[PDB]
C-alpha cells in the first residue's frame, strides 16, 4: 500500500 | 549543433509531456541522435526520449555533448513557436547557450531565442531489457480517458491484465470502479484496436497521479504501449512521431 | 420565501 | 431494482443540470419510474424531476425503494461515462450501494462504480399542482442567454407577462436593462418560437443566481416553460425526451 | 442624438479594446462623429477613437455633447448585445443617461439598456502630430503574436527598425528573443504584407504589458500600423474597417 | 532606462 521507489529497477 | 525538425509542434507537444513531470534534464547529443533519460525529483518515474538523428531534416554533431536545461524554460520558449513552425536547435558554443530558432513555413517570420545552459552530471543508470508478461497497445486517447476517470475515484489503479482482456479498478471515498477493455474484435484500418499479447497474467498496482503525467503525451502517438511483468516497473511508451520514442516507466505500488 | 408549491 | 438506458446522456445531462443546485437528494424508485425531489439549503428552490419506467429500454423495481444520493459525486462517476454509453443504474437489494454501468456502444469497453448511498429517512413531497395565469413558451437557450446576460445588470429580475409578449428586466448601479420578446407570429424550427397561454397578465421579480441555476437544464430540451402566477412560485420545466420532466420551483 | 449601427459587433469589439485599459473616459459626440480619448491611470499610455458620423448606418447629433462613461459598465452592457445585433445609441439630449438599444437580427427580441453616466472633466485632446521616422504595417495577429510571446522572455521590448525589416528583442532571466519580420516587396501580399516606410533606422524600448492590452483590438481591424521616431511615443494603429480608427499612444524606454 | 509619461509629449 506504498510507493516502491525505481532505483532498485536501474541498472546498478 | 544543429538541428533542424520541419514540425514544430511535435516538439512542443514532447516539452509539454516533459516539464511538469522533469524539471530539469539533460541532452546527450550523439551522432546517433538525441537521448534524453531522467527520473523526477521523487525517482517513482523515468523519462527515457529517444529522438533518431535519420528522423531530423538537418542533423550535424561535431562531438558529443551533454546539455543541462530547464525543461519549463525551454516549454516558455517553444510556446512562442508556431505549430506548423521549422524548429532549428543549435549549440555549438564554448560559453553555452542554446539557440532555438523558429521559422515560419513561407512567410517572411525568423525568431531567434538564446537560452542559458546548465551542468548536470549525467549517469543514464537504465532498465534492463526484458520481455514482459503482458503487452498492452490502446488507443492513446483512451488510456487518457481510463487514467484522467479513475483519478475522480481514486489515487491508485490496479491493472489486472489476462487473456481476454484488462481491467482498470480503483476504489476511494465515492466507493470504487471498475474499466474493461476486452481485446478488439473490429474491422477499420484505424488505430483504436485494443490488442493484447500475454504470456503470463498480471495485477499490479500504480499511482494514477504519475500516470496522469504520462498522459500528458497522448498527443503525440496515436497509440500507447503498456508492458508490465509481476513487481517490476510498468512501461508507459508513445511513439514521436515516426523518428522516436517516449518511454514511462513507473515503479509499482 | 419558501417554495413549498 | 434495475433501470437500462441506451441513450445515457440524458442521465449525465441530468446530473450535470443537478448536481450544483442541490448536493444530496432521495431518489424515490417505483414500477412507475424514479422521482426525484429536492429542495436547496437554502429552501428558497424546489427541484422536482420525474423519469417515467417506459422511458427506460428495460426497467425492474421489486418494492419501493428510497435511495440517498449524492448527486456530486454521481456526477463524477457519470463524467466517467461517453457521451454516447448504455447507462445502467442497478440496486439489486439496498446494499447500501448504487452500480452504475457503462457500456461502449460496440461492446469492446464496460464500467461499473460502486457509489455509497446516504441514509435519508425523512422522505419526500411532490406536488406539481396549479393552474397558472400565464405559461411562457420558449428556446431554452435564449432563456439561459437571458438571465446570464441580466446577472450583469442586477441580481433581480422582473418578468412582466402580457398577451403582446414577456418583458424581463434588471435594474443595477450601472444602469438598467429591459429585454423584451414578443409572441412570434407563427411557430416553427426546433423552437425559436415565444407562446403565451393567459388568463390574466402578470408581473413578478425572481433572483437571478438560482434561475443561473435552472438554464443549466439546458442541454436537456430545445424549449423551457415557465408557469406564473401571482402568490406562487415560477415553475421553470423543462421536458426530458418523452420519459419525464425536470421542474424547478421558485419562490418569488 | 441618435446613432444606428447594424454591425453592432463592432461597438463590442471597441469596447473589448478599451474597457482593461481605461475603466473611464468621456465621449464626444459631434455632427462629425464620435470621439473618444482618454490617458491609462499610470500616464503611459493614451487611447484615440474616432468614429466618423458616415461610418454608422444612421446619425443624428443636435448639440456637441461630452458624456462621461465606466466603461467596464458599457462592456457589461455590450456583453448582454448580440454578435450579429443591430445596435442603437439614444441620447436624452439633456445630460442624464446613455441608452443603448440591441435588435436581434430578426426583429423579435429587443433588448433596451440605460446606462447612468459620469461627470468628468474633459482636457488636452492633444498628442502632438508627428511625420515618423518609421511607419511599419503588418498583420494585427502577428504583432499580437509577437507581444505575447516576447512577454514569456522579458518585461520590455526593443524594436529596431532598418530598410530591410524589423526587429523585436527581448531579455530575461530565461535569456533573450529576436523576431525578425522582413518587408514584403515585390512578393504579391495585401493585408498580409509587412511593409516599412523608413527615412530613418530607429530603435526604440517600450513597455510588453501595455502593447498586450493594445492587442486587444486586434478581432476590429486585420492589419495594424506602427509610428515610430525617437524619444517620442509610439503609435499603434488599428482601423475600425471604413468608419474610423482606434490608436493607442505608447511612452518610450 | 526610463518610463516616460505622456504628459511631456501632450501639447498643453
Amino acid at each position: 500500500a506504498f510507493q516502491a521507489k525505481l532505483d532498485t529497477f536501474l541498472w546498478s | 549543433f544543429e538541428a533542424r525538425l520541419v514540425q514544430g509542434s511535435i516538439l512542443k507537444k514532447v516539452l509539454e509531456a516533459l516539464k511538469d513531470l522533469i524539471n530539469e534534464a539533460c541532452w546527450d547529443i550523439s551522432s546517433s541522435g538525441v537521448n534524453l533519460q531522467s527520473m523526477d525529483s521523487s525517482h517513482v518515474s523515468l523519462v527515457q526520449l529517444t529522438l533518431r538523428s535519420e528522423g531530423f531534416d538537418t542533423y550535424r554533431c561535431d562531438r558529443n555533448l551533454a546539455m543541462g536545461v530547464n525543461l519549463t524554460s525551454m516549454s516558455k520558449i517553444l510556446k512562442c513557436a508556431g505549430n506548423e513552425d521549422i524548429i532549428t536547435l543549435r549549440a555549438e558554443d564554448n560559453a553555452d547557450t542554446l539557440a532555438l530558432v523558429f521559422e515560419a513555413p513561407n512567410q517572411e517570420k525568423v525568431s531567434d531565442y538564446e537560452m542559458k545552459l546548465m551542468d548536470l552530471d549525467v549517469e543514464q543508470l537504465g532498465i534492463p531489457e526484458q520481455e514482459y508478461s503482458c503487452v498492452v497497445k490502446m488507443p492513446s486517447g483512451e488510456f487518457a480517458r481510463i487514467c484522467r476517470d479513475l483519478s475522480h475515484i481514486g489515487d491508485a489503479v490496479v491493472i489486472s491484465c489476462a487473456k481476454d482482456g484488462v481491467k482498470f479498478s480503483a476504489s476511494g471515498e465515492l466507493g470504487n470502479g471498475n474499466i474493461k477493455l476486452s481485446q478488439t474484435s473490429n474491422v477499420d484500418k484505424e488505430e483504436e484496436a485494443v490488442t493484447i499479447e500475454m504470456n503470463e497474467p498480471v495485477q499490479l498496482t500504480f499511482a494514477l497521479r504519475y500516470l496522469n503525467f504520462f498522459t500528458k503525451a497522448t498527443p503525440l502517438s496515436s497509440t500507447v504501449t503498456l508492458s508490465m511483468s509481476a513487481d517490476v516497473p510498468l512501461v508507459v511508451e508513445y511513439k514521436i512521431a515516426d523518428m522516436g520514442h517516449l518511454k514511462y516507466y513507473l515503479a509499482p505500488k | 420565501a419558501g417554495a413549498g408549491a
